[PDB]
């Protein structure tokens, strides 16, 4: 009851908020045009906050709505969260979903994407802000956050010395500059993440393989000649 | 320790392709060619070969790159060829156990353009069989004979400790496929393998994906059930009791 | 033909009343669960729809929806009066830190009453109510009730939320924003919000 | 103030064009040509940091010159070697000009 | 933990495994007297939770 | 199958929605006006998707009717989710008068251009001027300012007809007018030969009236 | 006939541009450098300078190509410096007549990220004459100002 | 477009002619080759935009860099010139 | 469109499902016949109705 | 169609006496009159006549 609930789903939220925070130090010092940095923000939303700050330490003023055997608990958090707030509106649904979305802690977090860019401080990352370098490279940014995080999460169903691969894609690579693939590069190569990437030869990426593509008609048949180099540096 | 690895991707009957294996690299691996070389052709290969499911399969033109749904052709069916074609990966795993994953492509005849799929995969091959060569026969004329699932399924039983497994449903495989560390998330149902369709194409066309932002949470969080199952259990009483009186 | 999509969306039980709402220029906040996700499931098609209608369909930053015309809009407009814009920027303003710990989200008419007569000039209260009008008594009341009656217009917008009771006290909702100042990098919203008003 | 100018240079082109002038005989005699062969001879005359630019140009202009026949015998081809510190290629002998 | 370490980890904290961690262990000593209402078999361990 | 236009809407229903002519019509519709047989485009375009535009409207616990006279318009339930507003009875006067006047036979040589003037002289030939004369102002007793006051208050009226779509004004010329058959639901009260309290009963339970 | 032709774009107060004025060429000209620099600006400097109808202008990214988003912000408020703006065109006719066109861009104050255009055109102006050197005031040393 | 204005123009006018094309990156030699001749053939203007300069030998070209200078950015333009 | 199409490169949505907008001229010599026949079409469907 | 509306009744009706076009076709197009398929509105398009 009350109390206890308190601290397991604050402790759960304070262990989700260090395990971004870790991740989020991976992405400092990303140079992608004039965008220097990339962060996940994660804050919680006020009307839980006093919800959770409630249930924590005024229980006796409320004991009534929750050991009232006429309703059940979830039932209870459902009529607790309305009575705070009382201007939220219910839209004909069940008290009972209301509560178990009550229960599940995410519902609790609010979540940005932010990015350091030139001289201005943190901003949120807006598509329409931003040149289409800095696009892609935010992009490939938040692909990995959501790799690393996908690994964390399956590791307890998986053998204890198996590591899964990591494998990314790239079409019209061409529109990175040299520095923001020297970016790239790095970021996968510290992640252990393979890159396949295409361009119209226009980027000659001095490490790792390379396959030259030549489409030819040979007895009136379309087809591709492919040549590869790799070893360089 | 060791991560595991992508080894190799194998084309067969391919437009443009009868036969062709890539040699992935162990950090980039570069496409490089003239306008419609088939570049884009060769990752389509990758990504249909990782994800069987015709349903989320479409590979728009990279301009208009974010529009809707719009025509009913997904445009996979002009890249096959008339007969029978293939996509195969050779992966390597933290054990070092080689295994073989692919599926085998058709262009169903009709009007319409509609392609027939058929997911397997391949255990315990020795090291000095490639990919190209368990799937073609050299018969007497210039070109080799690409062999379909049965020729291959009598050729690969007669191998010893070879094993043949041939799917019936996507669930499977992608259960196969987490339960040897290829992928990093075992795709329960459908919506978890379009939660990774969506990172596979946003990565591909590129760009600050629209729908990953929409659903930020969704994406970055594990869901936790500690928190609700007591309860459950406490509340049980009282449902049986609330359905039994209805 | 017409998107799937689009179809499954105005096919919801919950289009016919959204549409009347939006329609009279109500807001949409996070208050208003059910509406609010239903919007947020179907924005991409219903920004088609209203397009339309030459009417834009916007989603201020804060997370509120509304409806913004064009002037080739095909819904009749209609256009608030001064002291409604100055009732909405004192609610902006309202809307700050010591309000958690003054009135716990719950405020009360008379708290309006008194700072719109504290903060604004002279002027432009007997522009409101009347030039004639001079610092009496029946000018005041005047005032009073048209603040009643803006009040309550307001509430028809969606910014103000009456408690369920006769009496005059309500909450601020967070669509309130759309009064308020333009925002620079560290600016105090106290003080930005201040200088507007005066 | 008033705008400034920088200059591009030419010496990718002129190495172009000793590669093509050198690969010329091979389709002339309709001689079999053989990537890692003339790969191994061409880098011996450029110093390493300039191998890369080189084997991309080279087989830039190889690759004009006909077909390998055996690339539909459904057999992969290995990767020769062609200096030291370790660069590798891969490609089907030229059969077909 | 996996599934492999399970059992090891199982068999070896034994009727322990359910046990309380606490870095002082004397602190309890005073509350100790107090507990009439517990498990008949209370295990307690020291060191950083 | 899934994801297929059927499962959510009927075709004609969607097809009808998605027609150029629908947001204009809507608009419009739900703002009170008539629709008559002369602007062809509306009308043809009501006609041909009649019923699914009643079930449709019929989410909003309103009637889309159908006048005998061939004129479509828009009634609401006691349960509306659209608000409800009834006509002043000056406005009854001059569409009482803008129907007698309608019917008219020895008026039909004018082609349907009527002038202010005409209908207002019509108007005074019928009702009792003086006892009128009380709405405009308490104190009128045939002054020639109260005369002109009532004429500027029946120009304005009959430009609120004018947006209900009951009126529609020359292109050029604002002191001449032509009619539409829209007019006739001013004769509700009496299209048939029975008892007048009867009549008024049914109008009123059927929503079509309010009395004052 | 001779057609004609495009001689120069002129940006002044842009975001990264003070006063700057690039001479096209008769058939091709190109922008080269790094992503972030300020090729798509011009782009954008341009077209609106044609057209400045600012219901249809709407700056998407390359990429989000062809998809009818309806975004909350249209992306040209931020391409703005806070005070005055301009963007003009230098045409020469077919009649060998040089002629300005342009339009005088300016930030609206207020929540909303609103802008602000006013059109104008100048004929018979001389041909010694730069945009550059018409649209500011030399004041100080070497530090001259843009003038309304 | 300029074929129906015919009737209304002036007889000595002929309408100024220009395109763009960002991210010309994703075209290889060839293709731009061909884009040149097209448009040179039709007396086109055109603006094109990439990251490297992909046009060497045809038109002006100019090469933009932008420095972040005292809290504030500035943006340098220099000319490019097809030998030297 | 035109312009915004041009600047984003590649086969217009919009340009090519509405080709004959964009490409066929009108024609007021057709239009002057028409007018006659045009009130005649109106009144017919009149009529109709 | 606009063959069978350009040819009237009584110089044509020797003509008429093929199977591609007769009078009541125009009254056929009747239903087609009420709604064609459009989709991309701008000034007015409205029906077969
Ligand atoms: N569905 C299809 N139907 C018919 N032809 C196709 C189809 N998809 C691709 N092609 C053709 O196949 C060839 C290769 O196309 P592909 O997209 O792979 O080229 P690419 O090398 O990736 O080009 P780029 O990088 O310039 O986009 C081209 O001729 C293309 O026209
Ligand atoms: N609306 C905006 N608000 C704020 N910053 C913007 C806005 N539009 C562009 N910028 C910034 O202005 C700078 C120039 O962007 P722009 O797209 O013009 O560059 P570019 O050289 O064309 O780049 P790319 O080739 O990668 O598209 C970049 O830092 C971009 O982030
Ligand atoms: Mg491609
Ligand atoms: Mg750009």
């Amino acid at each position: 009851s009350s109390k206890s609930v308190a601290n397991i789903i604050r402790k759960t939220i304070q262990r989700e908020q260090n395990r971004i925070r870790m991740l989020n130090q991976g992405l400092q010092a990303v140079s992608f045009g004039q965008v220097r940095g990339v962060r996940l923000n994660v804050n919680v939303r006020e009307s839980h906050a006093i919800l959770l700050d409630v249930l924590s330490e005024q229980q006796e003023q409320h004991q009534d709505l929750f050991n009232s055997q006429r309703l059940t608990f979830s039932e209870a958090m459902a009529k607790l969260y309305q009575r705070l707030n009382p201007q939220v509106d219910m839209g004909q649904r069940l008290p009972q979903t209301i509560g178990e979305e009550l229960l599940d802690y995410r519902n609790y977090l609010e979540l940005d994407v932010e990015v350091n860019r030139g001289s201005d401080g943190w901003l949120k990352a807006e598509s329409g802000a931003l040149s289409t370098g800095e696009a892609i490279g935010t992009g490939m940014s938040i692909l990995v956050m959501v790799v690393q995080s996908w690994e964390e999460e399956s590791r307890r169903l998986r053998g204890k010395d198996i590591s899964p691969c990591r494998l990314l894609f790239l079409d019209e690579a061409a529109r990175l500059d040299a520095k923001s693939i020297a970016t790239l590069f790095e970021l996968c190569e510290r992640l252990q993440m393979q890159l396949i990437i295409a361009a119209p030869e226009n980027i000659s990426p001095e490490k790792g393989t390379t396959y030259k593509l030549v489409r030819k008609v040979f007895k009136n048949h379309e087809h591709v000649h492919v040549v590869g180099l790799r070893g360089f540096g | 320790i060791e991560r595991g690895k992508f080894r190799s991707l194998t084309l067969v009957n391919w437009n443009g392709f009868f036969a062709r294996t890539f040699d992935l690299d162990e950090l980039v691996t570069t496409l490089s060619g003239g306008n419609g070389a088939g570049k884009s052709t060769t990752m389509a290969a990758f990504v249909t070969a990782l994800i069987p499911d015709l349903t989320l399969l479409h590979f728009r033109n990279t301009t208009e790159a974010g529009a809707t749904s719009g025509s009913r052709d997904k445009g996979l069916h002009g890249k096959l060829r008339a007969g029978v074609c293939y996509s195969t990966l050779d992966v390597i795993n933290s054990r070092h156990q080689r295994v073989v994953v692919g599926v085998r492509l058709q262009q169903v005849a009709g009007r319409d353009r509609k392609v027939d799929i058929k997911p397997f995969m391949i255990q315990g091959l020795p090291t000095a069989i490639q990919p190209t060569q368990l799937l073609t026969e050299n018969v007497g004329e210039r070109q080799a004979r690409v062999l379909p699932l049965n020729e291959l399924k009598d050729r690969l039983d007669e191998m010893e400790g070879v094993q043949f497994k041939q799917f019936n449903s996507i669930t499977d495989y992608h259960a196969q496929m987490f339960d040897l560390g290829v992928i990093p998330k075992r795709l329960r149902s459908a919506s978890d393998r379009s939660k990774f369709y969506r990172l596979i194409e946003a990565s591909l066309y590129g760009g600050i994906s629209s729908a990953i932002t929409r659903s930020l949470r969704d994406y970055l969080l594990p869901e936790n059930s500690g928190v609700r199952k007591a309860f459950q259990d406490m509340e049980a009483a009282l449902r049986e009791n609330r359905i039994t009186l209805e | 033909f017409m998107p799937v999509k689009l179809a499954q969306a105005l096919a919801n039980s919950l289009f016919p009343e959204l549409d009347s709402q939006l329609r009279a220029g109500r807001h949409i906040g996070i208050d208003d669960l059910d509406n609010h996700a239903f919007l947020m499931d179907f924005q991409e098609q219903l920004e088609e729809f209203y397009a339309r209608y030459n009417v834009e369909l916007i989603r201020a930053p804060e997370g509120f929806f509304y409806l913004r015309p064009r002037s080739t809009t095909l819904i009749p407009r209609s256009v608030l009066s001064e002291l409604d814009m100055m009732v909405g920027k004192i609610l902006c303003y309202l809307y700050l830190s010591p309000e958690r710990l003054a009135n716990q989200g719950i405020f009360t008419s008379q708290e309006l009453y008194e700072e719109l007569i504290s903060l604004a000039d002279e002027g432009k209260l007997m522009k409101f109510v009347n030039q004639r009008s001079s610092g009496s008594d029946l000018d005041k009341q005047k005032l009073q009730e048209k603040v009643r009656t803006t009040l309550n217009r307001l509430r028809r917008l969606g910014m103000v939320y009456f408690l369920p009771n006769n009496n005059n006290k309500f909450t601020i909702t967070e669509a309130v924003f759309r009064f308020g100042a333009d925002v620079r990098s560290g600016d105090d919203p106290r003080e930005i919000q201040l200088r507007m008003i005066r | 103030l008033e705008l400034e100018y920088e200059e591009f240079s030419e010496i990718n082109d002129q190495l172009a064009a000793m590669i093509e002038k050198a690969l010329l005989v091979y389709q002339q005699e309709q001689r079999p040509l053989d990537l890692g062969a003339v790969l191994r001879d061409y880098l011996a005359q450029h110093p390493l940091p300039r191998h890369f630019d080189v084997a991309r140009i080279l087989v830039d202009q190889a690759v004009r010159l006909g077909v390998a026949e055996a690339d539909f015998s459904g057999l992969p081809a290995e990767w020769l070697a062609i200096n030291d510190y370790g660069a590798k290629v891969q490609a089907h002998v030229i059969d077909t000009y | 933990i996996t599934i492999d370490d399970a059992p090891y980890f199982s068999a070896l904290y034994g009727p322990a495994r359910h046990g309380i961690v606490v870095p002082d262990l004397s602190l309890v000593r005073p509350h100790l007297e107090t507990l009439e209402d517990c498990p008949e078999d209370l295990y307690l361990i020291e060191g950083d939770p």
